């Protein structure tokens, strides 16, 4: 089975700005017929891929101009000399050359621009989880880029982890800014126990670890 | 041309679900169907293929015995089957026109989710949240309305009639223990939130619920 690797894993390019993606196979794709059989797929985030480009060079019938490939034995790239927005998703290899036929790991295109800092809160449980038997504490971690995001729970000065619950929000398309809702859940006797609950995150915007902490003894 | 695939699928562990392609507009008979796995997570993954035609099928490695290919000329419709589900068989299944060294998958699918879990089709749980009595006011002020305790997908958070169409941010839904549970924030001044009214207006088609819930100002 010919393993495909593609890198970098994530290409932050700005609009109007070249980008190119390389592919390499664990071995030499070449076929007897005078081609090797490489094909590159576009998965824009929710459907299906859309073929671009076929026998390395060959460009399918109705996609723009900018794309271009290139290549030759264990080499590959796909190139992109323009992009714009409909141009953002996951770009897969592909090759159809030594049975059985696989698919590159895929490299998640996103769009660069000025750092834009994080725009944190935290919100306590509501009294309906309390009836429930249960606490649900929540953090929100709004418009931060790039994802340089880390989140860290210290209650009462005691760093927590356990039962961590991680959410993060593709790229946007209005600001193309990244989110996380990372959240914990905790129970009514363990809940009332500890004294101090914090939500910290760690951003390149602010070396300084953001705090951001609400006191159960209150 | 164009491939038909069949609707959503949920199945409990251990159970054996039958996929279906259907083509149209061409020789179906004459031309490959490749399924492809790709998991929620990331990557694309290809089961195998099947030509109509005669009964030849290929399957990768990984998915040999897991995948079985029948195909019906009768009715231009392909089929897999997968035995013995498990929890890292939820995934979404394409299946693509291919002819090896020839025209490429120019043709996809519109993707058919299946999902395998033990749960039943449990209301969702919204929790409206308020900001903190220890936290400041500022100028821009972000709202929360928090859903957990729902299965299946999807559910459509939003807001009244689009009363806030931009500044939304709609976390993916994730698995706390075994059900399904998002989170939404939407930016608003403090000034106009007293006085404008904006409601999560959370929806469950699964089981037929259309549930709207305002959060009231703290
Ligand atoms: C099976 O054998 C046939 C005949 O030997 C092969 O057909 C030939 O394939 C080559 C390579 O694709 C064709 O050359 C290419 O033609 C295209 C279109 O004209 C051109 O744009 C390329 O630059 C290149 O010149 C060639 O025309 C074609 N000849 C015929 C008569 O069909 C076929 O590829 C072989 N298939 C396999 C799987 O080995």
């Amino acid at each position: 089975d010919v393993l495909m690797t593609q890198t970098p894993l994530s290409l932050p390019v700005s609009l109007g700005d070249q980008a190119s993606i390389s592919c390499r196979s664990s071995q030499s794709i070449v076929h007897s017929n005078g081609n090797t059989y490489l094909e590159w797929y576009l998965q824009k985030p929710g459907q299906s891929p859309k073929l671009l480009i076929y026998k390395v060079s060959n460009r399918f019938s109705g996609v723009p101009d900018r794309f271009s490939g290139s290549g030759s034995g264990t080499d590959f790239t796909l190139k992109i000399s323009r992009v714009e927005a409909e141009d953002l998703g996951v770009y897969y290899c592909f090759q159809g050359s030594h049975v059985p036929w696989t698919f590159g790991g895929g490299t998640k295109l996103e769009i660069k621009r000025a750092d834009a800092a994080p725009t944190v809160s935290i919100f306590p449980p509501s009294s309906e989880q309390l009836t429930s038997g249960g606490a649900s504490v929540v953090c929100f971690l709004n418009n931060f880029y790039p994802k340089d995001i880390n989140v860290k729970w210290k209650i009462d000065g005691s760093e927590r982890q356990n039962g961590v619950l991680n959410s993060w929000t593709d790229q946007d398309s209005k600001d193309s800014t990244y989110s996380m809702s990372s959240t914990l859940t905790l129970t009514k006797d363990e809940y009332e126990r500890h004294n101090s609950y914090t939500c910290e995150a760690t951003h390149k915007t602010s070396t300084s670890p953001i705090v951001k902490s609400f006191n159960r003894n209150e | 041309v164009q491939l038909q695939q069949s609707g959503a699928e949920v199945m409990k562990p251990g159970a054996s679900v039958k996929i279906s392609c259907k083509g149209t507009g061409y020789t179906f008979s004459s031309y490959w169907i490749e399924w492809v796995k790709q998991r929620p997570g990331h990557g694309l993954e290809r089961i195998g293929e099947i030509l109509p035609g005669s009964g030849s099928t290929n399957y990768n490695e990984k998915f040999r015995g897991k995948a079985t290919f029948t195909a019906d000329k009768s009715s231009k419709t392909a089929y897999m089957q997968l035995s013995s589900l498990t929890s890292e068989d939820s995934a979404v299944y394409y299946c693509a026109r291919y002819l090896p060294y020839y025209y490429a998958m120019d043709y996809w699918g519109q993707g058919t989710s299946v999902t395998v879990s033990s749960a039943k089709t449990t209301p969702p749980s919204v929790y409206p949240l308020a900001p903190g009595s220890a936290a400041q006011t500022n100028s821009m002020v972000t709202l929360g309305c928090l859903v957990k305790g729902y299965f299946p997908e999807p559910v459509t958070v939003t807001w009244n009639s689009g009363s806030l169409s931009s500044g939304v941010h709609t976390f993916p839904a994730v698995l706390q223990s075994d059900l399904y549970t998002l989170s939404s924030s939407v930016t608003v001044p403090s000034s106009t939130w007293p006085s404008e009214t904006v409601t999560c207006n959370v929806a469950h088609p699964a089981s037929s619920t259309k549930v709207d819930k305002k959060i009231v100002p703290r």
